[PDB]
């Protein structure tokens, strides 16, 4: 039993957070980075006059 | 029961009219059946819709 | 081979499930008792669980010696 | 079971303090006035975070928790000391006054430990259940997923196979791991629409706040097939949409497919959403995914639906609706094509046949990836 | 009072009912209550001040149980209960009928008892609460066996 340390084993070395430390399942758009949606709909509500 | 009750009806007679009136189209203008109907084009197409949503 | 149904072997009925013949309280005798015979139903009234941890023992057999009344 | 409840409260006021900036005034009065009442020292490690180091209540604070503590220990001395009462005792139930006692007043790590000590001590039926239901409760208020997700274990696997009629008292608060976690969708409803609740007003809050987990929940869960004969059709639903109209009203919207009023009513839940600890979904399932299923039952039954119309039918600002439509086609759902040159919204729905046909290669290939890996695990 | 009906007065009325407490506890329980009911059952009748017909026949109500009078104070909650109904009270009528029904079970009552069994399934029903209110119409058949001729009750039932 080895661990094959001959391929390069550049080990996370940030060892702060899990990010998601949950079992939250992420999603490829899920990442994106908006003011969620009840702000633009209020800023169309606004564009449109009410 | 009031007004639910004539909702319900209202809402059996639409469906019975565009029921009856739907077996020859494959196709038909949705316009066309509202002229036969006898009513705007947003109800029924809004109706026909709830019915086959 | 082993025949799976077994009811209409010798007929003697058969499931009267599934179909409302008389629902109820729509019974013209009201109760007689009919509690006993809600307390005969509670165990298909699941609560068959709630014998148990309560402690009860729920009825088995329920004889019913009246006339066609 | 109510203790940890209003600990519950303070650990959402807490939430709502530090989280959202924007409650930072009404926030800090509740914070006050739910942390100067409670004993709150010990769990005041979490509270300093926000507002200052220790309100001012220190000394006389401090020795109401000390005290009452220091009672308490000197109780338990008694009973483990001066008396031999071993197992099936008061021994038992003294630990559970500990338990309490570091709970209510103490931080979370004594009562944790007194807790593990007579779960470890005592494996009665009665006794297992209760400490089992304190560490789950316990676990949702410090919010150590960890310490939900073994407790939930343990009673889903053992705990609850031995006693019944208490897996019904029980179950509204094990299904809160997979409500405040992303799996909202089947098993969390699946499990959540019984409407047996252990206390009538209880656990999660109350039964209002029950009923509003249980709206949500459905919400993310399923469109509209028979949900009529789901939820509608139950009548404590009715009667409690009664109690909450804005909350009837997004659910009869999403129900009569009204989008008009459905948009607004939906920025309305998401931001009530946002106002609860219960925020896992931040960016995935709030309103993008109900518009998703809110979208598909759209545009099914149509063909090539009219950005414009579509539009003014879902809301304004025929722009905002055509940026939504491309954001949520490039995620993959929304079974549609833009014909942007005419501003038309061609679908492509597959047959029966064709999507499940798709559905059936898709697992196909799944299953290859999965029978190369067993391949690769033979041979070797 | 009869007068004050036909005319359609209000604040008379509601001096009277005020007044007349005296003579109230002073004849058989019986008359007195059964006038009660009828002095504010006519009162309720024309005048919807809304803001004060509640607040007079919780006095009422408070008054009838400091002179120990348990079935008119039983009897006045019943109609508060409809009343209730009436102006499409949400919980409060039903945690009022529960109170009722719990007071009255121990007792051996009727007519309350149905009364109350059939408000408590008319509100389930504007609430939209049908197997309640089946299951609370139901038991109404049940204790309604009693009474053979109420010629309303029997109405008000089917
Ligand atoms: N609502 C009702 N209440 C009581 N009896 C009824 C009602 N409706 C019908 N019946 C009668 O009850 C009878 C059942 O009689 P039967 O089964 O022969 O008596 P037994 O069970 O003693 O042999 C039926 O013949 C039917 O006419």
């Amino acid at each position: 039993d080895d661990e094959f340390e001959e391929f390069p084993a550049e080990d996370w070395a940030g060892l702060d957070e899990d990010e998601d430390a949950h079992v939250w399942e992420d999603n490829w758009d899920d990442d994106n980075v908006e003011d969620d949606f009840s702000n633009q709909l209020r800023a169309e509500l606004e564009k449109h006059g009410y | 029961i009031i007004s639910t009750h004539l909702a319900k009806l209202y809402d059996n007679l639409l469906e019975q009219n565009l029921i009856r009136v739907i077996e020859p189209f494959s196709r038909v203008q949705i316009e066309h059946i509202s002229s036969l109907i006898k009513l705007s084009k947003a109800d029924v197409e809004r109706k026909l819709s709830q019915m086959i949503l | 081979d082993v025949l799976p149904p077994e009811a209409d072997s010798s007929i003697m009925m058969l499931t009267s499930d599934q179909k409302p013949d008389v629902m109820y309280a729509d019974i013209g005798g009201m109760d007689i008792q009919k509690q006993e015979v809600r307390e005969a139903v509670e165990l298909p009234l699941t609560h068959f669980e709630l014998y148990k941890q309560i402690g009860i023992d729920p009825p088995r057999g329920v004889l019913m010696y009246g006339p066609p009344g | 079971g109510l203790p940890k409840n209003p600990d519950l409260r303070i650990a959402q006021l807490r939430f709502l303090l530090s989280l959202p900036e924007h409650r930072g005034d009404a926030a800090v009065r509740d914070e006050l006035m739910a942390a100067v009442r409670d004993n709150n020292m010990a769990p005041y490690y979490e509270a300093l975070c926000k507002s200052l180091d220790w309100q001012i209540d220190v000394d006389l604070l401090n020795k109401m928790k000390k005290a009452n503590e220091d009672e308490l220990k000197r109780l338990d001395e008694e009973l483990e000391d001066a008396e031999k009462n071993l197992g099936e005792s008061e021994i038992r139930d003294a630990m559970m006054a500990k338990a309490e006692y570091l709970c209510r007043i103490g931080d979370k790590e004594g009562a944790l430990t007194a807790f593990r000590k007579t779960y470890d001590k005592t494996v009665a039926l009665g006794h297992r259940l209760d400490i089992v239901f304190y560490l789950l409760r316990i676990g949702l208020f410090y919010m150590d997923n960890d310490l939900i997700t073994r407790n939930t274990e343990k009673a889903k696997s053992l705990i609850e196979e031995g006693g019944d009629w208490d897996r019904r008292n029980r179950l509204k608060v094990y299904q809160g791991l997979y409500c405040v976690a992303i799996r909202d969708f089947k098993q969390a409803a699946e499990l959540f629409l019984d409407t047996v609740s252990t206390f009538t007003s209880y656990e999660l809050m109350d039964y209002k706040t029950f009923v509003t987990y249980t709206v949500y929940v459905s919400m993310i869960a399923l469109e509209r097939p028979d949900l009529r004969e789901k939820v509608i059709k139950g009548a404590e639903i009715l009667e409690v949409l009664h109690s909450l109209p804005a909350v009837r009203q997004y659910l009869f919207s999403l129900y009569e497919c009204r989008y008009s009023v459905f948009f607004q009513s939906l920025a309305v839940v998401e931001q009530e959403m946002k106002k609860d600890w219960l925020f896992a979904p931040h960016y995935r399932y709030y309103v993008r995914e109900m518009r998703i299923h809110a979208y598909s039952q759209l545009l099914e039954s149509y063909r090539s639906l009219t950005l414009g119309y579509m539009a003014e039918a879902f809301g304004v600002g025929v722009e905002f609706i055509d940026q939504e439509l491309s954001r949520f086609i490039a995620a993959g759902r929304l079974h549609c094509k833009i014909d942007k040159v005419n501003e038309i919204v061609e679908t492509n729905r597959p047959d029966s046949k064709n999507w499940q046909y798709q559905e059936t290669i898709k697992k196909g290939d799944l299953l290859l990836n999965r029978v190369q890996k067993l391949s690769r695990v033979i041979n070797m | 009072g009869s007068l004050l009906a036909k005319t359609g007065q209000a604040a008379e009325l509601g001096g009277l009912l005020k007044y007349v407490r005296p003579f109230l506890n002073s004849i058989s329980k019986a008359k007195a209550a059964r006038l009660v009911r009828s002095l504010l059952d006519l009162f309720l009748d024309m005048e919807a001040a809304t803001g004060q017909e509640v607040e007079l026949c919780l006095e009422c109500i408070e008054w009838a149980k400091s002179e120990k009078r348990t079935f008119l104070r039983q009897a006045l909650e019943a109609r508060l209960v409809s009343l209730y109904f009436d102006t499409k009270r949400y919980q409060e009528a039903l945690h009022l009928g529960s109170q009722l029904l719990r007071e009255l079970k121990k007792m051996d009552d009727k007519a309350l008892l149905v009364e109350v069994q059939l408000l408590e399934s008319k509100t389930y029903h504007a609430l939209s609460n049908l197997p309640k209110a089946r299951a609370a119409l139901t038991s109404a058949r049940t204790t309604a066996n009693a009474i053979y001729c109420p010629p309303k009750l029997q109405a008000t039932l089917d």
